[PDB]
Formats: C-alpha cells, structure tokens, sequence
C-alpha cells in the first residue's frame, strides 16, 4: 500500500519550548519506524523477538567476560 | 510580430495577447496574476 | 498537574472600542478587553459584565490572543446586542439571559461598523479589510457582500433595501445600489483619508484628515451616473486633526438637528443644523450690496446653513462618544475617553443660548480604573491588592470583591511594595522621591524627597519588613530602617553604573542587584561582600527573583530569554529562550521551584525548576504585561498590563464523452420537450381552444446554472480537452450522434454562439461525421436529411461571412502599406543598388543552428 | 547645479555657481546664476498636485461611468470611456459583446452608434485601437474582434490618412500575414465542410 515516507510525513504532521514531548516523539517515530531491528513471523492461523539489542547484549557480556579473564 | 510585454507600466501584456490594464484589474486577479508571473520566473 | 486558570479580569471600564446608550440619566454598554460591561450613569456601579463562557486559561482555550472587542452595537426594542470582535467576528447576544445567539465570522481583519437595518432581522457589517457584509439573523446568512473600496470602512448609511453609502480609509465614498450589488456612484471625498459619515436626510456630512468637512447634497431620485451625490462646499473646524464620528439627531418640540464632530485629541465639536425659515430669512443679507459676483459669494453656503455651538472638551483624549436630547436644553452626552474613564456631560441651550462659557459633566465613571498603564502590582498576604500609577492613582483593590475601596496620589510611580503586618503601602516614584500610605488613615505617612538623584527603579523588603532597599538610576543602592513608622537612610552603596532591579533573598540572606552593565551582582546583606557576579545576559537586565530555598535565581532581561543561576557558585543551569519581545518580570512560586514570567509581549509563562518545561502559555492579556505578582501561601498569581487590565490566575468521477453524453441527453431532453410544447401551443391555437399540454418545467441543473441547453451542452463541449476531444467524440453511439447533430442544428439559429464557437463546431461537427459516415449515409429519414442540409447552409455561411471580411481586410491593409510605400519610399532606379538597399532595409531574425 | 533637502536636483546651467537668491516672500521666487546665465525658480507646491489630485477624481469618476456602461449595456459610450482610460480587456470585452448582439440583431457591423463613434476618433486614438487590433489578430480565438473593427476602421476612415499616420507600416505590416494564416485556416474549413454536401448526395442516392 503507501509509501513509508507518506505515513513518516503524516506520522510528523501527527507528531507536531518543551523539550521532553519532542525527545518522546523522536525516539517514538524512530522505533517505530525502524522495522529492521525487530524480527516478525507469520502467524500461521507479530514482532517474534529483537536481534540488534539481543546481539549488542549477548556481545557485551562476552566483552566483559573476556577483560575479566 | 510575436505579442512581447507592455511598452507601459499600469498594463500586462500576456503572450495570448489579452493586455490587461493594472487600473482594470480586481485585487484577486492582480494577486493571481503576481503569483503567475512567480511561477514564470521560477521556471 | 494541578494547571492554572483565570478566575477574574478587572481594572478596565473603557477599552480601545465605541459604546452604545440604552435609555432608563441611562445605563451604558461598554467594552472591556473582549468582554462587554454594562454601567448605571446614575450611580456607577459595575451591574454587568458579559463575557464568554469559557474561561481563558482553561484547558480548550486556543494558542493565541483572544479576540478584542472592537464595536459595540445595540438593537433597542427586541433587546439585542451585536458585539464585534478583532478578528472579524460577530456575536449577537439576547440582553435578557446574556447567551450567544449568533456567530457571524465572515470577515479576514477587524470590524470597524455594525448596523441593524429595518429595525430587526438586518445586520450591515463593515471592517477593516474593505469588505462590507449583509447579513440576515432570520437565517443565520451572509447575503450580500459589497465588495469594492479598496483601505477600510470608516463609516456607512443605509434605507433599508434600496441605497447603502459607505466611505472608507481611502479618500473614497461609494453609493450602493442593494438590488444589484454593484456600486453605482464613487466620488473622492477628501485628499488623504476619509473618516466621517453622517446624514440628516437632505445633507450628508464627511470629515477627512484636518478640519476639512464637506457637504454634500444627495438626491435619491436622481437618473444621471454622476449626481446621485452631489458636493456643496467645504468650511473648517478648530481641531487640525482627524474628525473621526459624525452624527445627527433631531429634537422634537420644534423640530431641530444638531450633529457632532468628535476629534482625534480631547475635543468634540457639537453644531447646531438652522432650519429653513432663517436659510431663507439669511440669504438676503449675504446677498446685500445690489450679480455675477453675488451668485460666486452665494456659491461660496456651508457657514450659511450651518452654526457651531459649544464646543465640549475634555481632560484626556477623546474615543467615542453618543447623545440624548430633550427640550433642546439637555443635549445629554455620554463619552468614552481613552485613558479609561466614562463620563456625561450635558450642555443647555435656551434656544439662543447656550447659557455655559463652557459645558459641564454630570457624571464621571472612573473609579475602577488607573487612567494609565500600571507600573507595578502587589497582593497582601492574601487579602488585598496594590496597583501603581503614573497619575499618582495607587489603588488598593480586594480580591474577594473587585473593587477598589482605596486609592491615593503619588506620581510617576513605578514600583511599591506592602508592609509586613498588611496595611501600609511603600513606594518609590520615577523622580526622586519616595512615599509611604496606609490603608485606615489618609494618603501620606510621610514622603522623602530626595530619597535619590535620579529615577528610581526597584526597592525590596526584608522578610521581616523593618529594613528595606533601594536602587536608583543615580548609580546608587540606599538602605533604608523603620524608625518608630518612619524611614531612616543610614548607608548608600555608589556603583559604576545605573541600577535597576534590586532583590534580597526570601531568608535575609543574599541581595542580587542587576545593573545596566548586562550583569548583576550577589552581595552579603551582612558584609556587602560582593559574593557574586552573574555575567552574559548581553542586553542590560530586568527582574530577578531568588527561590525558597535560596539556592536559585532566576534572571530575565531584554534579550528575551531568562537565564537560571545556581547560587552557591554562580554557575548557570539553563538560558532558556521565551518570549519573542521582552521579560519584563518574573516571579517563583512560594514553597516550589516553578516560577511564572510575564513579558512585553502579552503573555505570561509557567514554567518548571527541575526539566525547564513551559507548564502553561497564558494568553489572556492584549498588550504588554507589566508586573505580575504571585500570593505568599497558596499561590494564586495576579498579573497586570498596559492594556489597563489586571487578571487573577489561580488552580483548576466521469470523463469526457461520458459527461458529453449525459449533457447532450438531459440538453436535447429539454429541447424536443420545449419543440414538442411549441407544437402543442400552436396546435392549440390553431383548433378548437379546449385542451392543451399543462406545462414543461424547466430542468433543475439548467435553472441552477442559468443556462439554455445550447449554452450548456456547448461549455461542457468547451470544458473538454483537445487531446481527449476525438476520443470523447468516438466513443459515443449514433444515438448520441444524431442528438449531437440536433444540437448542432438548433445551436446554428442562435446566431451569437454560433459565432463565437466556429472552429469548435466545424471540428467536432466533421469529426463527427466522418467517423460516422457509413451509418449516416444509411440511415433513411427525411427529418436528418433536412436537418443536415440545414446545418451545412448555416454553418458555411457563416464560415464564408468570416473569410469575406478576413479577405477584405488582406486586400485593403496591402494597399494602405503599398500606398505608403509609392508615397514614400526611396529613389532607387538602378536594379542592384535597389537590392541591396532592400536587403539593408529588411528584416532580420537570427537563428542558433546546428553544424 | 542646485540641489534640494535629499532629493530633487535641478538642471542648473553648464559651469560653476555662485548664486542663491529664495528669500522673496515665504519662499517665492528663488534666483541662481552661472557664470552669466539666470534661473528663475517659481513657486511652493499649491497647484501641481492640484492638478494631479483634480485628475485623479475626474479618472475615477469616468472608470466608475465605465463600469455603469459595461453593466448596463449601452456599448458605444463605454467603448470611447474604455479607449479613452486606455483599458484593454475592457474595450475587447465592449467590442466582443457588441459583435455578438451585432450577428443576433439582423454597410454596418457593429450597431450604428458604435462605429460611427469608431469613425470619429482620431490620429492616436486609431493608433492605440490598431495596436490593440494588431496583438488581438494573433490569437485564432480573438482575431475575429481584430478583423471586424480592422474592416470598420477601413470602410469608415480615409485611406490617405489612414497611410499618412506615423506609424501605420508598422501595425499593417505586423498584420498582414496573421491575416493570411487565418485566411488559409477557414478557407480550408470551407473546403472540409462538404463532407455534409458529399453526406447529403449519399443519402439521396440511398432510393
């Protein structure tokens, strides 16, 4: 159906000196708007898990780990 | 001959050949006839 | 949160409007700041203040200013008032239960004029973009808007159906005929602007920039183009400013008119119009010494006709004004001024005389205001309310009434603070004086003259009252004890520069002072220590204010943005920007670490310590916000402007050949319907006269556009497009082309668009049948074979009717230039110096080709 | 040369100037000298903005008696109003509305009033109609106007005049060929239009 920058444009006019409605907006429509850092199945009769954050979590312990050693 | 602009200053002169006096024209068609102007400058 | 609201507005009796009369001397509508108040002349007393439902601050109040009230208006015997507003609207309103009966928006810029019209139901409206609206109350509508001056209306008069007159803030006067809605006559009345209009049937008067007025004569009846309004002559006033309302009234008892030119400063000049026995019981006097020169004297009328009366001052500049009469000795007229103040004078006249050297006031209305804009506001521990002004007006108002029941002189007075035990009132004026008042006794405990060299700016108490402190524009601090109830100067602290805020801590503490030199200082009150310097505000620095704690200040200064310094080592936390003109104050609140500033740009702003949000944008004042102050328990904040208010706050799809088709069925529909009509009517008029068809209605789309079916049919054929026109032509049946040829038939004895719309029926009419050439040529009726040979008769003559003058016009412009050229062409009998004289003399256009 | 307070410079002579004589009696006539040559300045500003300000309500008088004309109907009135405010959509919409109700009503071609006031006018006002006629005749649409007030202009003025005008080689001779074109254009419709008269021996022939 529509373009994702025709619902990022609309999601803006949505969205709209206050700072903290802005930080909330922003990291909002970012999170939002990025689909790659989750990860969606099909249900078969939906976002399944978070592989970025999984990695960076899985990779840090490891890295300390491993300056502990 | 090809109709150029206006050899005044109270007249426009379109290349159709409607010349249109500044006197003559409503506030609405000297508005839009601004913002065509506009559009012909900007292209 | 626990959000604020405005709970009350006072302070202003008069604002920036005109005021209307309504008859019990009378009562009176006024405007405040977009609100209306209603007054008793008699006693004074505040009976009425409409004002919309909604209070502003609450939580649908819209991000902008509200609308000022710009024009009152009122409908005296079915008891309605039709009030307008800044914007453009206008809200009618029933005096009896004081709701909103009416919206009427309509306008784009402020309204300068209503006017009810055949007493009820009309409302003529006129504004500030050149617009003038009629508009009905029976059916809540816009009807006509006349639509021709070209500043803004300054003034009209209407009758009722027939002629409107308005002149606007060009130099022009336009009559309105209101069947047409076309303007009929326009004159130039006056060289710059034109600000008056008034008329007594025969005459009409205007006033333009300086003392020009001019008669004018209009006669209704009149058939000419110009001289429906006619000129008379000029004469002078004494004021050389803009007369700016004219009006009329006749008294009964004999029968008199008298009419008056308010000005732009202090003054209106009242007339008395004569009558008709001493016009013509005068002219002959002028007309002594017995006449060419006599007729240019007689000529040169308005003095004759028209004799100047008293002429009413006032104290301060004048803003609307409006009369009553009885016996033509009570000319009883009530005036609105500027600097906030109602008052009715009354002028006698014995009918000769007007028996005053000057008139006189029988009532003023003046207590509830400041007559200038307050320089400084206070509170009570909560009780009361001190408000401070430039004519001396201090005034003690009380929250829980509104009221004013104290009030004094002082000065130019720009700041004051109360005393800790309540009643008792300091204060410091723009000279170098300073005063002290109470509550119970009268004005003056005592005045210190010589308090400082030169204006003061701001003093503060301690938080035990008994020490307060001074900072001037001398380049000095003073420090002043209370002697027993009197003010002892003991030290004086010289800076470089001139001071302009002062502030101690809320605990005896800390004294920030903030100079002109774009910084301000924190001492020791103990040590004159010299604690601090807070620097890098950039402009020179208004309002402080230490918090609760006294870990805190705040700063704020023209360089619309206030800083939040940390105390303890004068470092900066925040340089939040507000407010686009200036803060001119800003104040915390008691126990809490939000705060409230107030700025030069009618807005107040609370804001938090702790994120630095803005928590509220208030928006209620119109103009620049002076001072604000906040309670000292509880926290509810007042806030006082220059606009002469003072405000409490507290807690709450076809395409073409489809759209051709159904044109050309629904177009030849009404036409054979019509035909077959005719037929009916001839049929019925050539037999036995006893029946005939009832009627054909005409179509409801072809009534609703105004349109015969040819015209229809033929600008729906325009609408359509060259480069889908043979696709819109081929894909309609025979059907539809043999309607299509009936149109073209019938269209071609209407020999105007025939005419006019050539080349488009030649194009589509071959297209036509060309592309339909082998059914046409098969079908057998002698009704298409007449109608084709109709059509080919009408359409060639008119196509050779047009190339005989295209022709002509070949043949007879070649001439004219041969003609010329034999006249006065050159001399050349040798063939190679002729062409090449012809080929210098061409001419030339230069191409860009490609090699 | 002499200079006011800044603006208005004034012509001055050819060299170098020691002269200023103004002080007649507000300030009347002022006096300065070249070296030989006098200048005699005249006046205060009381008449040449009278003057333009008198004209400027007689302008605004005569465009509203226009404006009453075209509403009213009453065309040839408002053509002379129109040709004398030199309004030029204004005098091709008089001239359209004229043609139109001259081909519904019935030597003459507009209504009579009309062109005998089209007869009437002279050198320049001909000339402005001519230049208006000249880039109305480029258009396809709008040329018809050109055509018909062309053809009044011709059979109702002389034609030795009509040469003799400066500058009527210059408007003919821009016209000349936009009239050739569109006699080309409707004498080739005159030419398709006998697909009617073909139509019609075809249907004749159908018995």
């Amino acid at each position: 159906a529509g373009s994702q920058l025709k619902n990022l444009k609309a999601a803006l006019k949505a969205r709209g000196y206050d700072r903290e409605e802005k930080k909330k907006a922003i990291a909002e429509i970012r999170e939002e708007f990025n689909p790659f850092e989750i990860k969606a199945a099909r249900n078969k009769r939906i976002a399944v898990g978070k592989p970025g954050i999984s990695k960076q979590i899985g990779e840090e312990q490891r890295k300390r780990a491993f300056e502990a050693r | 001959y090809n109709v150029g602009k206006a050899e005044k200053d109270g007249e426009i002169r379109l290349k159709n050949g409607v010349a249109m006096s500044k006197e003559e024209l409503t506030r609405e068609d000297k508005n839009r006839l601004r913002r065509a102007l506009k559009r012909k400058r900007s292209k | 949160y626990q959000r604020f609201e405005q709970a009350a507005a006072f302070g202003v009796i008069a604002s920036n409007a005109n005021c209307v009369w309504i008859p019990a001397p009378g009562q009176l509508i006024t405007s405040a700041l977009e609100d209306v108040n209603i007054w008793d002349i008699k006693t004074g007393d505040l009976v009425s203040k409409l004002s919309d439902g909604l209070p502003p601050g609450a939580s649908d109040a819209r991000g902008a200013k509200p609308a000022e009230c710009t024009y009152l208006e009122a409908h005296k015997d079915t008891d309605l008032l039709a009030v307008g507003y800044a914007d453009g609207v206008i809200k009618v309103w029933d005096l009896m239960s004081k709701t909103v009966l009416l919206n009427f928006n309509g306008h784009k810029a402020a309204i300068t004029l209503l006017q009810f019209d055949g007493t009820g139901t009309r409302l003529i409206s006129g504004s500030k973009d050149s617009n003038i609206i009629v508009w009905d109350l029976v059916g809540e509508v816009g009807l006509y808007k006349l639509r021709s001056h070209k500043d803004s209306i300054t003034g009209f008069w209407c009758q009722g159906e027939d002629w409107l007159i308005s002149t606007s803030k060009d130099g022009m006067i336009k009559l309105w005929d209101l069947k047409t809605h076309q303007c009929i006559e326009t004159h130039i009345a006056h060289t710059g602007e034109c600000w008056g209009l008034a008329v007594k049937d025969d005459l009409l008067i205007t006033t333009g920039t300086d003392s020009q007025v001019k008669i004018w004569k209009l006669d209704i009846e009149n058939d000419k183009m110009g001289g429906k309004l006619t000129e008379m002559g000029i004469f002078e006033k004494q004021s050389k400013q803009r007369g700016l309302k004219i009006e009329f009234i006749t008294n009964s008892s004999d029968k008199t008119s008298f009419f008056y030119i308010q000005n732009a400063d202090k003054t209106i000049e009242t007339f008395r119009i004569r009558k008709e026995e001493e016009i013509a019981r005068g002219l002959k006097k002028r007309e002594k010494r017995l006449l060419t020169e006599e007729e240019i004297a007689k000529s040169i009328y308005s003095s004759f006709i028209l004799h100047p009366f008293q002429t009413i001052r006032s104290l301060y500049k004048i803003k609307s004004a409006s009369w009553t009469t009885v016996s033509s000795s009570k000319l009883e007229l009530v005036l609105t001024t500027s600097s906030n103040t109602i008052e009715y004078y009354s002028i006698p006249y014995e009918k000769r005389d007007p028996t005053s050297p000057a008139p006189l006031k029988t009532h003023t209305i003046e207590l509830q205001g400041q007559r200038t804009d307050v320089r400084s506001i206070d509170i009570s521990d909560d009780n009361k309310l001190l408000a401070t002004a430039s004519n001396g007006s201090l005034k003690i108002w009380n929250i829980k009434t509104h009221k004013c029941i104290r009030t004094f002189e002082c000065g130019y007075a720009l700041t004051c603070k109360f005393l800790p035990g309540g009643l008792l009132v300091i204060l410091g004026t723009r000279n170098g004086e300073l005063q002290l008042f109470d509550l119970a006794s009268s004005s003056l405990l005592d005045t210190i003259e010589d308090a400082h060299d030169a204006a003061i700016w701001s003093l503060d108490l301690t938080s035990d009252g008994k020490r307060l402190v001074t900072g001037s524009a001398d380049k000095t601090v003073k420090f002043w004890d209370f002697k027993v109830l009197k003010l002892h100067h003991d030290t004086t602290l010289e800076l470089t520069d001139d001071i302009l805020c002062v502030r101690v801590s809320p605990d005896d503490r800390y004294l920030a002072i903030s100079l002109l030199d774009n910084t301000v200082k924190v001492f020791f009150l103990d040590s004159m220590k010299f604690y601090l310097s807070l620097y890098g505000h950039k402009l020179p620095v208004l309002s402080i204010d230490i918090s609760f704690d006294s870990k805190m200040i705040i700063t704020s200064s023209a360089d619309k943005n206030i800083k939040i310094w940390g105390l303890d080592f004068g470092d900066c936390h925040k340089s939040l920007f507000a407010h686009q003109d200036s803060i001119m104050n800003v104040k915390f609140l008691p126990q809490s670490h939000n705060f409230f500033s107030c700025s030069k740009d009618a807005v107040v702003k609370y804001w938090d310590g702790e994120k630095f949000e803005c928590i509220q944008k208030l928006y209620a004042h119109q103009s620049e916000v002076w001072a604000l102050a906040v309670a000292t328990d509880g926290g509810f904040v007042v806030s006082s402007s220059h606009d002469h208010s003072i405000r409490i706050w507290e807690e709450t799809s076809l395409k073409a050949g489809e759209r051709l088709m159904e044109a050309l069925d629904l177009g030849i529909a009404e036409i054979e319907g019509l035909e077959a009509y005719n037929r009916d009517m001839k049929l019925w008029q050539r037999k036995k006269l006893g029946e005939a068809p009832i009627k054909p209605q005409g179509n409801a789309v072809l009534i609703a556009v105004n349109k015969t079916p040819e015209q229809y049919i033929m600008d729906t054929l325009l609408r359509i497009r060259m480069s889908q026109l043979e696709d819109a032509l081929m894909v309609m049946p025979f059907s539809y082309v043999l309607k299509f040829l009936k149109f073209i038939d019938t269209v071609m004895q209407n020999k105007t668009l025939l005419h006019s719309h050539l080349p488009l029926i030649c194009k589509n009419l071959f297209f036509i049948i060309k592309f339909n050439h082998k059914e046409l040529v098969s079908q057998k009726n002698e009704e298409l074979k007449l109608q084709i040979n109709r059509v080919k008769t009408e359409l060639r003559s008119a196509l050779k009717s047009t190339e005989d003058d295209l022709g002509f016009n070949v043949q007879g412009l070649k001439f004219v230039k041969q003609q010329w050229n034999l006249r006065h062409n050159y001399e050349f009998v040798d063939e190679y110096d002729q062409q090449e004289k012809e080929s210098n003399s061409a001419r030339k256009r230069v191409f860009g080709t490609v090699i | 040369d002499g200079l006011i307070k800044c603006l208005k410079t004034l012509d001055g002579h050819n060299n170098r100037l020691w002269a200023l004589s103004t002080m007649n009696d507000g300030d009347m006539i002022v006096s300065a000298d070249a070296d030989g040559v006098f200048q005699f300045w005249k006046d205060c500003t009381e008449q040449e903005i009278e003057e333009e300000q008198e004209k400027a309500k007689l302008q605004v008088e005569q465009e509203q008696s226009l404006q009453n004309y075209m509403s009213k109907g009453d065309w040839t009135n408002a053509f002379l109003l129109a040709m004398t405010l030199d309004h030029p959509m204004r005098l091709f919409n008089v001239l359209k509305r004229a043609l139109g109700e001259s081909r519904s009503r019935q030597e003459v071609i507009f209504n009579e009033e009309l062109d005998q006031a089209i007869s009437i006018l002279n050198d320049e006002q001909l000339i402005l109609l001519m230049k208006r006629c000249r880039d109305w005749n480029t258009n396809a649409k709008t040329h018809t106007i050109a055509q018909r007030t062309i053809r009044c202009i011709l059979m109702h003025h002389n034609i030795a005049k009509l040469s003799e005008i400066p500058g009527m080689v210059k408007i003919v001779d821009a016209i000349i060929p936009y009239t050739q074109r569109h006699f080309t254009r409707v004498d080739n419709l005159v030419e398709q239009s006998y697909i009617l008269d073909y139509a019609l021996v075809e249907m004749d022939k159908l018995f």
